[PDB]
């Protein structure tokens, strides 16, 4: 219970801290990662 | 003239080929306006070896085939096979994982409808 | 995709199915065993739509085949065209059946082998993850094609609701009642199923197939070999649009869906013109659009025993008009401004009628990349009579005391017959109170 606690707080702090940079190919970072938790 | 200069240009980006037609070029000569038609006669020969550079390596037939009416909407099934897929994505603006996938699907739809030429058509991108 | 499953049923629906998958490699380049053209990917965009998708570029049809008489299964294997059927997807070899000549018989057997039916039919389901939808291609005529057909049309509609039903059915023949005798019972029990266990039907009629027959293709004594030729060439010409690479309606849920008014009114009207092999030496000149659908709303390629002073008081509501080929496609809409003026079609009183015209190219084939071809789709509201010729001789036959003691002996305890009446005069009415 702590251990997926700790997991459930990873997950989503890996979607939002992968999409703010300076205008780059992001974008395409961006299209991989909600893919893969989704699908 | 200026549109002379504009052709021959375009040709010697591609290679340092071309030769004035006549051996040695005189204007000071009374007939003057028999001249400047023989150079009019020039610049549309640089437009038919632009119009060869076309036709050979380019294929400007080919690439306004490729868009055009395909753009507007030609052979369908490219597109509702796409269309297939943007009733399950398109219901919200895009994320930062959206577009990543969105080329993965027009990628898709290219091979299953069975595209005749492939560097014709990995030339598509897409909007934000 | 948009992968369909053909239904080929009985005495007469396998044999026009065998020379409608036997079109197909013709079309597309391709050989029953092999790939010995190069023309089926350059000048063929599409050919996994009908066709199982390739494993060896060998297409395999999606197509299964059961019939009660092993007659019609004797001709094929030895033809070359049996080798692109496969024998473990619908029987191996020596299939039998029943005796067998009743439409209780199949009626019957369908519960009896309902584990088998419902076994290898559905592997070719789970092929494609979006499946079209079933064709019932089966008959009508005898009591093989009408007497298990009819069940497959109730226990599909549940275990597959969301996918589209339509039939290329084929009317019987009704000159004489010696050889068969049992044709007004079996065929308004299918009649049933196919208005409302069913969504739309594509008829067929046998007495006008020798109003054809006879009219240009000269022929002295009618044999069932010709009963191929007008059949296998409208059902691919049906599938153009599906088939071959077009734009709007290129599915089959997209003909149907702008063709129909309502349920239990779904019975179109077929015509197609170019029949003749001699025309190939007088359309070298430029024989355009213009003239080819002035005659498919005249009555003269129709496939429908209707009356001829009955269209007064009669409307078209959906009419399909389809082009193929060399279309010219600059004076397209100069053939559909014609339309207007003449009027030939009456259109209904109280909403807008519709006359759709479409195009696709067709194979890289010398007879048809020349000739132009029309594929008429119509739907007219005369369709009655061939309702009113079926129950007059329906209420006829039951007052003569015919099979009522012969046909109640098996699976058949209470009198059905008034439960066929009364919905077939449900389609008459509101047929006519369709247009206000």
């Amino acid at each position: 219970r702590i251990l997926t606690h700790f997991y459930q707080g990873i997950v989503q702090q890996f979607l939002v801290l992968l999409t703010t940079s300076t205008d780059e190919s992001l974008r395409f970072l961006s299209f991989r990662l909600d893919f893969n938790e989704h699908y | 003239i200026l549109s002379t200069g504009k052709y021959l240009n375009v040709v010697r980006e591609c290679g340092h080929d071309v030769t004035c037609p006549d051996a040695k070029e005189i204007t000071y000569t009374l007939k003057e306006q028999a001249y400047v038609e023989r150079i009019e006669k020039a610049y549309n020969y640089a437009s038919k070896v632009l119009l060869d550079f076309l036709m050979e390596e380019e294929e400007l037939v080919a690439h306004l085939r490729s868009i055009k009416h395909y753009f507007l909407m030609d052979q369908g099934d490219f597109f509702v096979h796409f269309m297939d897929l943007t009733e399950e994505e398109l219901k919200k603006p895009v994320d930062d994982i959206i577009p990543t996938r969105l080329e993965a699907l027009l990628e898709l739809a290219l091979r299953m409808s069975t595209a005749n030429t492939d560097p014709f058509k990995d030339d598509l991108k897409i909007e934000l | 995709p948009r992968e369909i499953i053909t239904l080929q049923l009985g005495q007469c629906g396998n044999q026009i199915g065998f020379e409608f998958w036997k079109q197909l490699c013709a079309e597309h380049g391709i050989s029953p065993e092999g790939i010995v053209e190069e023309f089926a990917t350059e000048g063929t965009d599409r050919k996994d739509v009908f066709f199982y998708q390739a494993d060896d570029e060998h297409y395999i049809p999606r197509a299964v085949l059961l019939d009660l008489e092993p007659r019609v299964i004797h001709s094929i294997l030895n033809s070359p065209y049996a080798n692109l059927y496969n024998p473990e997807n619908i029987y191996l070899s020596e299939h039998g059946g029943g005796a067998g000549n009743n439409w209780a018989s199949g009626f019957s057997q369908g519960e009896k082998i309902h584990e088998d039916i419902f076994d290898i039919i559905d592997r070719e389901a789970d092929g494609s993850d979006s499946l079209e939808g079933f064709v019932l291609c089966h008959s009508i005529a005898g009591g093989t094609g009408s007497g298990l057909g009819s069940y497959l049309l109730e226990r599909l509609n549940d275990r597959y609701p969301k996918k589209l039903v339509q039939t290329y059915s084929v009317f019987p023949n009704q000159d004489e009642m010696s050889h068969v005798v049992v044709q007004p019972y079996n065929s308004l029990l299918t009649l049933k199923r196919l208005t409302q266990n069913a969504d739309c039907v594509v008829v067929l009629d046998n007495t006008a197939l020798n109003r054809i027959a006879t009219d240009r293709l000269h022929i002295q004594n009618p044999s069932f070999s010709q009963i191929n030729q007008l059949v296998s060439t409208i059902m691919s010409a049906s599938t153009t649009t599906l088939r071959y690479p077009g734009y709007m309606n290129n599915d089959l849920i997209g003909l149907i869906a702008s063709l129909i008014p309502t349920p239990r009114l779904h019975f179109l009207m077929t015509g197609y013109t170019p029949l003749t092999t001699d025309q190939s030496v007088a359309s070298v000149r430029k024989t355009t659009v213009l003239d080819v659908m002035r005659r498919l709303l005249q009555p003269k390629n129709v496939m429908v025993s209707t009356g001829r002073d009955r269209q007064t008081n009669h409307c078209y509501i959906a009419i399909l008009n389809i082009i193929q080929g060399e279309v010219d496609p600059t004076q397209v809409h100069k053939s559909l401004q014609r339309i207007r003026e003449r009027k030939l079609a009456n259109f209904i009183p109280w909403g807008p009628a519709s006359i759709q015209v479409a195009l696709s190219r067709k194979s890289p084939y010398l007879p048809s990349a020349h000739r132009v071809s029309g594929l008429m789709m119509a739907n007219h509201t005369n369709i009655s009579s061939l309702f009113e010729r079926t129950c007059r001789q329906y209420d006829k036959l039951r007052k003569r005391e015919a099979f009522l003691e012969q046909f109640r002996k098996e699976d058949i305890f209470k009198d059905n017959f008034d439960e066929l009446d009364n919905s077939r005069e449900i389609v008459q009415q509101l047929i006519d109170e369709y247009h206000a």
